[PDB]
RNA sequence: UCCCAAAAUGUAACGGAGGCGCCCAAAGGUCACCUCAAGACGGUUGGAAAUCGUCUGUAGAGCGCAAAGGUAGAAGGUGGCUUGACUGCGAGACUGACACGUCGAGCAGGGAGGAAACUCGGGCUUAGUGAACCGGUGGUACCGUGUGGAAGGGCCAUCG
RNA sequence: ACCCCCGUGCCCAUAGCACUGUGGAACCACCCCACCCCAUGCCGAACUGGGUCGUGAAACACAGCAGCGCCAAUGAUACUCGGACCGCAGGGUCCCGGAAAAGUCGGUCAGCGCGGGGGU
């Protein structure tokens, strides 16, 4: 399953386009973070298992559910509250959410027509925009509580932007043309 | 206001060239400026004291970390 | 990330002491099991792995731990404290201190 | 070292069989009941000790 | 003219020029030869004056903000602590030190704008030129 | 707690500012592990800050409260185990006119954490308190006016 | 003896960052696997167990480079111990010594140890 033709697919089509002089110096893929939007506005303790459950079963890993950072500004703002979720997926468990993304997830979503081309981190990596939730094989609004957005970010060892939009392409990502 | 006050004290005790025993108070302080060499302890309030008997040394790496040894003679 | 080994290096007094104190550097096969003075920054015996390891860089463990001891009667050590780097003393990093603490 | 019906209070020891004090500042704030540990009294020691009046 | 905001009160204490300049800022220049005291109304004084010599242009700088509390006698009595928290700023200045400084105008010109903001002022004051060159 | 205070210490005013009369079964002991504020770039209920990611970053944060000193090898942040916030002591020093106050190695009877060296006799320290008399409670048995008890009185601790 | 690598000190920026080059199986790191001893309030990233290939890219080591940091004269000056004076005063001067800061010249990106290992 996957990583087969993630080096096939990827590595030696580096060295004949680029011109790497070693395999490890090839742009990798790291780990595949992804943030939720809780409470704040929408403090809800029954919200909380809302996310904490449907999180755990469409990357199938227990989130942290990452409190405030202890700032108090003029706004609805506390101490010490959970309001933000942590979801870090890297390894075995990556492959296996990231595959059902480029396979599932990103093609089977209305009103679809892609993902900004633009160079976003101009460090190596990569951020994505999802946004509704009624888009993903896991998530079935016929047995949830209500409907929500997240956020996933794609961390990987490029060096370059070039050398990250290449890798994100070629392992299957697709763009507005 | 003229209000509120307080004698304080701190500073030094035994400088350095000076033969100190055990149990002699060298430095009275309230952080950790002058830190415990060798040959010399630390109380709770940064009070650097002796354990046995010798010369008071003081020791200077550029500010920052202070410390002060004892130098035993016989 | 370079915390752990200081946190252990600071923690083990040096001169209030008067003991002496072993090294490890198991970060990778090649353990040294380096033995330092306390206030004189010489070595005594100092043991290592590298003259030969018959096929064996994480089974010797054990073995170079032995040899250690040994290796210290020969100059006259009797207490010896451990300062392990950023290692929780587990298992690879155990056998030496079990080996090293019984050979004696 | 004020003395009223505020969070708080200064507490007796008491001992399994032993007789002696400890004298502790403790507090109905938060875990308010157990108030047990081990002060050895003049004795063999390791004697159960709550302070708990 | 007056702080934005500061602690209030302070002490006194007069010492020789310390970062006081022969020229920046233009070409001439106005220079104090009397250590005193120079009110914030004082600067008022000064600039308001110079300005009506000088329709336009707008190149008057001054480089003096006074940054200095003084206290007062408000009726009577001495039975009482920080008496007039409230009264007017001072600008500390001293032997060398530059008040004022002016350019773009000729010499006559500058020799009538110095002096006029010059008998408002608690000392005496000499008018300078260029040829100075220390850092920068 | 700073300043005045004039580079030991100390030093006054109805001189200039800001706090305390507490809190914590953990913010303790110890044992392990983590490293900050902020800015920029890019990202979804955001659209200022914040949640995430990647770099810069002697830390411009944090340390329960006021302030200074000090801390990156932590006195920053977490977890496991515990009740050393122990008892009988203390060479030798700081400080005061006295009385108080402050620091403390080591020794003993017993325990706590760690493999261990080792550390621990409250909390980063400096405020969070007050003599004696009198009385309350527990404990222990010294006195107890003829004797043996008892009332009471003393002592240890501790409360008002 | 030559040199290099690794570990660990003294020293704790005149020994630091950046830029660039060199190093490939002796050493180092990445990397590979990791059901279990052990562990990340989520992730074997980091700890950790068992070990090939590959690569030196990154990290690290070394070397050049000193644009930036750091260190920092000489001279003079501020100030001041001592002595001696002036103004109504805020202040200021002379004699005799000590003597800054900053800035400038300039300096240098170390040096000095121990042990072990593999090469000539
Ligand atoms: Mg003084
Ligand atoms: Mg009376």
């Amino acid at each position: 399953q996957l990583k087969t033709k993630y080096n096939d697919q990827v590595r030696p089509a580096l060295m004949q386009q680029f011109g790497y002089s070693s395999v490890m110096a090839v742009p990798r893929i790291e780990k595949i973070v992804v943030n939720e939007g809780l409470g704040s506005s929408k403090e809800d303790s029954k919200a909380i298992d809302k996310a904490a459950k449907e999180l755990a079963l469409i990357t199938l890993q227990k989130p942290i559910i990452t409190k405030a950072k202890k700032s108090i500004s003029n706004f609805k703002l506390r101490q010490g509250m959970p309001v933000g979720i942590k979801v870090t997926l890297r390894g075995e468990r990556m492959y296996v959410f990231l595959e059902k993304l480029i396979n599932i997830g990103l093609p089977r979503i209305r009103d679809f027509r892609g993902i900004n081309p633009n160079a976003f981190d101009g460090r190596g990596n990569y951020n994505l925009g999802i946004k509704e939730q009624l888009i993903f094989p896991e998530i079935t609004y016929d047995m949830v509580d209500k409907t929500r957005g997240m956020d996933i970010t794609i961390v990987t060892t490029a060096k370059t932007d070039e050398e990250a939009r290449a890798l994100l392409q070629s392992m299957g990502l697709p763009f507005r043309k | 206001n003229g209000r509120d006050s307080n004698p304080k004290y701190l500073g030094v005790k035994k400088f350095g060239g000076e033969v100190v025993k055990a149990g002699n108070i060298l430095v009275r302080q309230r952080g950790t400026k002058f830190k415990a060499g060798q040959g010399v302890g630390m109380g709770r309030d940064h009070t650097l004291f002796a354990l046995s008997d010798g010369k008071v040394v003081f020791i200077n790496k550029g500010k920052g970390a202070r410390f002060i040894s004892i130098e035993a003679a016989q | 990330r370079r915390k752990l080994r200081t946190r252990r290096k600071v923690r083990t007094t040096t001169a209030a002491s008067g003991r002496l104190r072993l090294s490890v550097y198991r970060s990778s096969k090649h353990i040294y099991a380096q033995i330092i003075d306390d206030s004189r920054g010489q070595t005594l015996a100092a043991a290592s792995s590298a003259a030969l390891k018959s096929g064996n860089k994480t089974d010797t463990a054990a073995a170079v731990g032995k040899a250690l001891a040994a290796a210290a009667a020969e100059k006259g050590i009797k207490q010896v404290v451990f300062d392990r780097g950023s290692y929780k003393y587990h298992g690879r990093v155990k056998a030496l201190a079990d080996a090293a603490r019984e050979g004696g | 070292a004020k003395d009223g019906p505020r969070i708080i209070v200064k507490m007796e020891s008491s001992a399994g069989t032993g007789f002696y004090y400890t004298t502790t500042k403790n507090r109905r704030n938060t875990q308010a009941k157990l108030e047990l540990k081990k002060y050895d009294p003049v004795a063999k020691k390791h004697v159960v000790f709550r302070e708990k009046k | 003219k007056r702080t934005k905001f500061r602690k209030q009160f302070r002490g006194r204490m007069t010492g020789d020029a310390k970062g006081g300049d022969y020229v920046a800022f233009g070409d001439y220049g106005l220079i104090a030869m009397e250590p005193a005291w120079i009110k914030s109304n004082q600067i008022e004084a000064c600039r308001i004056v110079m300005s009506r010599h000088f329709r336009r242009g707008g190149k008057i700088y001054i480089r003096i903000f006074p940054d200095k509390p003084v206290t007062k006698k408000p009726a009577e009595t001495r039975m009482g602590k920080g008496k007039g928290a409230v009264e007017y700023w001072v600008s500390v200045v001293k032997p060398g030190r530059v008040m004022f400084e002016v350019a773009g105008v000729t010499e006559e010109q500058a020799k009538e704008a110095f002096r006029l903001a010059g008998h408002k002022l608690p000392i005496q004051t000499k008018m300078v030129k260029r040829e100075v060159y220390d850092e920068a």
